[PDB]
RNA sequence: UAUCUGGUUGAUCCUGCCAGUAGUCAUAUGCUUGUCUCAAAGAUUAAGCCAUGCAUGUCUAAGUAUAAGCAAUUUAUACAGUGAAACUGCGAAUGGCUCAUUAAAUCAGUUAUCGUUUAUUUGAUAGUUUACAUGGUAUAACUGUGGUAAUUCUAGAGCUAAUACAUGCUUAAAAUCUCGACCCUUUGGAAGAGAUGUAUUUAUUAGAUAAAAAAUCAAUGUCUUCGGACUCUUUGAUGAUUCAUAAUAACUUUUCGAAUCGCAUGGCCUUGUGCUGGCGAUGGUUCAUUCAAAUUUCUGCCCUAUCAACUUUCGAUGGUAGGAUAGUGGCCUACCAUGGUUUCAACGGGUAACGGGGAAUAAGGGUUCGAUUCCGGAGAGGGAGCCUGAGAAACGGCUACCACAUCCAAGGAAGGCAGCAGGCGCGCAAAUUACCCAAUCCUAAUUCAGGGAGGUAGUGACAAUAAAUAACGAUACAGUUGUAAUUGGAAUGAGUACAAUGUAAAUACCUUAACGAGGAACAAUUGGAGGGCAAGUCUGGUGCCAGCAGCCGCGGUCUCCAAUAGCGUAUAUUGUUGCAGUUAAAAAGCUCGUAGUUGAACUUUGGGCCCGGUUAACGGGGCCUUUCCUUCUGGCUAACCUUGAGCUCUUGGCGAACCAGGACUUUUACUUUGAAAAAAUUAGAGUGUUCAAAGCAGGCGUAUUGCUCGAAUAUAUUAGCAUGGAAUAAUAGAAUAGGACGU
RNA sequence: GUCGACGUACUUCAUAGGAUCA
């Protein structure tokens, strides 16, 4: 038979689902940045969790270990591009300073409506799973699609959007054709 | 079993043909040839997955079919013919030549030659004896058997075989401060130069190889393969010059041309 | 039948094994030929590979080659006489390898006869008189010449090749054997 | 998993019969046609005896009591 | 266990205790189930039984066509285009499925074949064997006559081919070795007649050597200056061989050494259908290589000692000879001895035991799972036995027996789904008896045919990724908060659908004209908690109350909490590091004692110098200090003396050190480092798959032609191999000296 | 036979103590 194809699970349910500290903060979390349900957060705290551990193993070596050196900048280079670390902040030990609000941040959702293309939250997402949002010049309607340092600049209304430049919704044509009707 | 198998699957297949594994289940198995089976590149991988010239096997075939694929200056016709180390692949229309020489990473590289360094081949004495009727031959490692050498020739000795007429036309000892290549292991690849050989009666002998960077490293003998003197290659080598570069400073190289 | 495994066998601590399988070609194992004195009968074997091999069912001739001469002619094989692995093949005149047969003089007393010109043209007289000094033979050997019958051993294997070329007991050889005998 | 409870005993005669063999081989120390041929009352016999011997139910739990009860 | 909740009384604190609350994985099951990507399909320890269908055939210019086959044709009166049928060759031993048996067996790592077979591929390799080319010692297909109820049943007669079958020639010279008529008695010579390639069988011979010189006996050869002289004289490989190879004498129901085919018509001439000649296919001996096969060395397997002795009569251990094998071998036979394993656990028993790569958990040690995408082994209902072929103990090959079971005219015939679909095993249940060879590769005479291998789609939420079910306002009502079957115009996909893309053809995805939203009825779910109501019902009593509960009353036909396209229910889920043994598990009544485990100290320490490394500390080497392994041979040659020409060249000696090899030699444990440990998997680098799961892709220019980076790196226990250490723990040596050394 | 022993599986009884207050 044909190959296997690796799958794998990007969340994993925290150890105490019942603290009340932990409802609390799920809850803050998904006010402030609109999320669907628990499961986002559960995805970024797995993440955040394994970038961390690797962090602590990498500066359990010894300094100067080729490993240490190169997994590290490796490490650094990527969060610094996706634009959860800053550029002066380029140490494992910042590196493992990291907190989930910061990975919301970069969601297209939050960026979406910080650069002022919404007026909520919730209206960027429907914004995104509508098709009205392009990165660069092209399309895309996953609102939790991570924006790069590079992509943030490029982010506006498809040109397809009736927003950006198209032609009427069908909403819009159907009014006045029936107004002019 | 009840006899010889006919069928390789993908992941059980050589790993230096970089094989995608999700194409299919199965990968062309080598016919029997020259080379051996774990040691050889099919004509089919070096033509659809190399050179990118044919996009399927059933074109691979049309291509064969027109003789247009010479090995060693022989037409060959099998989609599966097992080309391997030091073979001269010929392809005159597009007029182009080509030596199978490994790669510091361990694969079979595209090295493109000009004709006349195609004209000849390099051999591994893998066998000197006496035949039928007493008349000295020698056996290379591609299975050439060539006969009245040079009594000289021992076994390991590397010979320059002249591809139109199979005979030899020189010969290189196999002695201290020659020039060599790395054919297995996890050295594979590589190109330096010989310091000692260790010897063990009724063992595996050991040849310590000292590269251009001074860097030292120890090769069971039947991976090590004579090709030329220091500084002096009897064939042009790949790009990298058999130079093994640290992740590192592959990583600063790399940033650098790009 | 005959098989040549050695799993039905006990292993070395004496323990009874299991059939690991069931029985396979490349190890079988095929009837004996009890080769005897008679008209030729030999009918072939079909055997792994392209190979052939020969049963020699009946024989009567043989090459026997005597050594000290370093010469080899054909006689007729009179009997077996002595046999060291079992007495039975002696009794039931079996011909095997290393079996003692008795075979005719003749041609190798008309050789000797014809060679050095001694009893056990000018071109005849010179070649007799410059071979006269290696024409003394032991007197053990030319008895049996007065006699007819030699003693012969069978070199071959006549189960295998179908042949039942041999040698004629000289020396130790035959002071031993006719001692046995 | 050599002697162990099979399905179907009666479809393996032949099976059981080895496993006899290795039994009377195994635990001796406590105790003490040619099918490929032209032209192809005792065999009735054999049949019948080998059959019985290798295929016997073992004495039943209800069995055992009765014949400790009988005596 | 942990946190949290509750109970421990006349109350409130502080302890302690008790009950409930954790987990993924696994099995079964319930409810729901819109979109994108991706992917799996075992289980009654029943390897239990199967209707029907399919799953292995194959032809190029190049083996055989007078098919009374088709079609062209006078580009053929031997054929030639295409070609059914059949012979011939090749394949069917690969693939796919399952885990029944199997406990030093398989398997993993690591060895060996100087112990053997090997179709095929690749490269070599055969002047030594009517020929303008031999037979039926012959037949198929086909014509024709027939039997049976029936089957991939076939009987008689008539024909005809080969790369089938069986035969059989044609080709240089020379050398050497035999047998030798004859002249002649010599130092003899010699016309002639024979034999030599390979294959098998046997016997014998060569396959040299650590280094130098002579005298004779016999045979007997070149030479000269007739005296004596006689040189350069031939031998490979391995650590090792009776190895490779060669030679001598014979032997063989004995082989092989082209009686084959396509395309094309060049060159010499004494002009003959004369001689010579190209490019290929297919065959063929032997050697080597390759795909392989067989056996094989060392180490490693769960529970059981209430299994302590086992194996040996009928082979168990070993020797000898033979038979057999492809070959080694008690594999088997005949004669011999009495051996082999074991408390360091043999032998016997259990195993819901195929082994491994791997999977889960754990902080680490460990514990469990691994039928299941790869490797290896075994099987095709159960035993037994074989033809063919290079390769089979084959089962989609055959034969018997055991058990089942189909047709039947009762005489007979045909069977093996643990292949793909699809059924039975219950009376309770679960993927389609679908499409295709378009990709992957495999088979064949072979580009083309074939392939339920494989791919494509369909089908229970297996396991996984992303992600809709509304967003922005105005008005109204109610105690700046909450509630709307209030209200405004903007957006959009579920779905429908021109089209195009996609695909072998389709479906789907991505696209997209045109439709597609206010209860946006385009009507999200699974569990838990808590109320309130009556001319109502039941039960009990220190009146009007309390408990239970309340779809039911006189007529008449509600709130909150958790997860979320997912949710619930049931079962299941020992201490080496590191436990305890006075008073609450467990120290035996005492002693001796075998195995096992453990076992006092001591042997080169210290000191003085030199070199080059790291960041004054740290490590790495050399010397000296009573301390160097020994010996021989060979290779190169330093330094040291010297002459000569300007620290460098050069003449002639001496040649240490170093390297190579032969001899010489206490053995391990431990530890360092280097190879090895398949791929997949795990960790992990790069990469805007629209993000992600993933995959190994991709990236940059572009009017024109194009250029270019990758597919890294790490891990793996024990065993085996190589290597540096000399601390710790062992082991051997000189004692009746049978001890060491020697110019 | 509502039998004995053992094995197996379950149920059950032993939890309050100190301080302050009335
Ligand atoms: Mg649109
Ligand atoms: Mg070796
Ligand atoms: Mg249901
Ligand atoms: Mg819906
Ligand atoms: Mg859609
Ligand atoms: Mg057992
Ligand atoms: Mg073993
Ligand atoms: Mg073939
Ligand atoms: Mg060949
Ligand atoms: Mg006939
Ligand atoms: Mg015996
Ligand atoms: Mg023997
Ligand atoms: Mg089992
Ligand atoms: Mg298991
Ligand atoms: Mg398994
Ligand atoms: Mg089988
Ligand atoms: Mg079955
Ligand atoms: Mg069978
Ligand atoms: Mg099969
Ligand atoms: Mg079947
Ligand atoms: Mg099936
Ligand atoms: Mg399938
Ligand atoms: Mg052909
Ligand atoms: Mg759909
Ligand atoms: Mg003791
Ligand atoms: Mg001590
Ligand atoms: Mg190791």
């Amino acid at each position: 038979p044909r190959a296997p194809r690796t799958y794998s699970k990007t969340y994993s349910t925290p150890k105490r689902p019942y603290e009340s500290s932990r409802l609390d903060a799920e809850l803050k979390l998904a006010g402030e940045f609109g999320l669907k349900n628990k499961k986002e957060i559960y995805r970024i705290s797995f993440q955040l969790s394994k970038i961390r551990r690797a962090a602590r193993d990498l500066l359990t070596r010894d300094e100067k270990d080729p490993k240490r050196l190169f997994e590290g900048n490796a490490l650094i280079r990527r969060l610094v591009r996706v634009g959860v670390l800053s550029e002066d902040k380029k140490k494992l030990d910042y590196v493992l300073a990291l907190k989930v609000e910061d990975f919301l941040e970069r969601r297209l959702q939050t960026q979406v409506y910080k650069l002022g293309l919404a007026k909520s939250v919730h209206h960027a997402r429907v914004l995104i799973t509508q098709r009205h949002i392009a990165v660069g010049k092209q399309i895309v309607n996953i609102p939790s699609f991570m924006v790069r340092l590079d992509s943030e600049k490029h982010i506006d209304f498809a040109p397809t959007s009736p927003f950006g430049g198209a032609r009427p919704g069908r909403v819009a044509r159907r009014n006045a054709a029936r107004k002019a009707e | 079993a009840r006899g010889p198998k006919k069928h390789l699957k993908r992941l059980a297949a050589p790993h230096h043909w970089l094989l995608d594994k999700l194409s299919g289940c199965y990968a062309p198995r080598p016919s029997a040839g020259p080379h051996k089976l774990r040691e050889s590149l099919p004509l089919i991988v070096f033509l659809r997955n190399r050179l990118k010239y044919a996009l399927n096997g059933r074109e691979v075939k049309a291509i064969l079919m027109q003789r247009h694929v010479k090995v060693d200056g022989k037409v060959r016709t099998d989609t599966t013919y097992p080309a391997g180390f030091m073979d001269v692949i010929t392809l005159d229309a597009t007029n182009e030549n080509f030596r199978l020489v490994y790669d510091v990473k361990g694969r079979f590289a595209v090295h493109r030659i000009t004709d006349e360094e195609a004209s000849y081949k390099l051999g591994k004495v893998k066998k000197v004896q006496l035949g039928k009727k007493g008349v000295p031959y020698v056996v290379t490692h591609d299975g050439r058997t060539i006969r009245y050498p040079d009594p000289n020739i021992k076994v390991n000795d590397t010979v320059k075989i002249d591809l139109a007429s199979g005979k030899i036309t020189d010969f290189i000892k196999f002695d201290a401060g020659k020039l060599v290549y790395v054919t297995g292991g996890r050295n594979l690849g590589r190109i330096g130069t010989i310091v000692h050989k260790e010897r063990h009666d009724g063992g595996f002998d050991l040849v310590h190889i000292k590269d251009s960077l001074d860097n030292t490293f120890v090769t069971r003998l039947n991976n090590v393969f004579v090709i030329g003197e220091q500084g002096k290659p009897y064939i042009s080598l790949p790009k990298g010059k058999g130079i093994k570069l640290s992740i590192a400073e592959e990583r600063d190289r790399r940033r650098a041309q790009q | 039948g005959i098989s040549r495994d050695s799993r039905h066998k006990r292993s070395a601590t004496g323990a009874k094994r299991a059939q690991f399988r069931k029985k396979r070609k490349f190890e079988l194992g095929r009837q004996p030929a009890n080769t005897k004195i008679g008209a030729k009968r030999i009918h072939s074997v079909r055997t792994r590979g392209g190979n052939k091999k020969y049963r020699a069912l009946r024989i009567e001739t043989g090459n026997f080659s005597w050594a000290s001469e370093g010469i080899s002619k054909k006689t007729r094989i009179a009997g077996v006489v002595y046999h060291p692995s079992n007495n039975e093949l002696v009794r039931t005149n079996t011909l095997t390898k290393a079996a003692i047969v008795q075979i005719d003089a003749t041609p190798f007393r008309q050789w000797f006869e014809a060679h050095y010109g001694q009893t056990l043209s000018k071109n005849a007289e010179r070649k007799w008189a410059a071979r006269a000094a290696s024409a003394k033979i032991e007197s053990s050997v030319e008895s049996q010449f007065s006699a007819g019958r030699l003693y012969a051993c069978i070199s071959s294997r006549p189960g295998q090749s179908g042949r039942c070329d041999g040698y004629i007991l000289e020396g130790e050889e035959l002071a031993f054997y006719l001692r046995r005998l | 998993g050599t002697y162990r409870k099979r399905f179907n005993e009666k479809a393996r005669s032949g099976h059981m019969a080895k496993l006899k063999e290795l039994k009377r081989i195994r635990n001796k120390q406590f105790t003490r046609p040619n099918a490929n041929a032209e032209i192809l009352e005792e065999e009735k016999k054999m049949k019948k005896r080998k059959l019985q011997e290798l295929f016997t139910p073992k004495e039943s739990k209800v069995s055992r009591l009765k014949k400790k009860r009988l005596d």
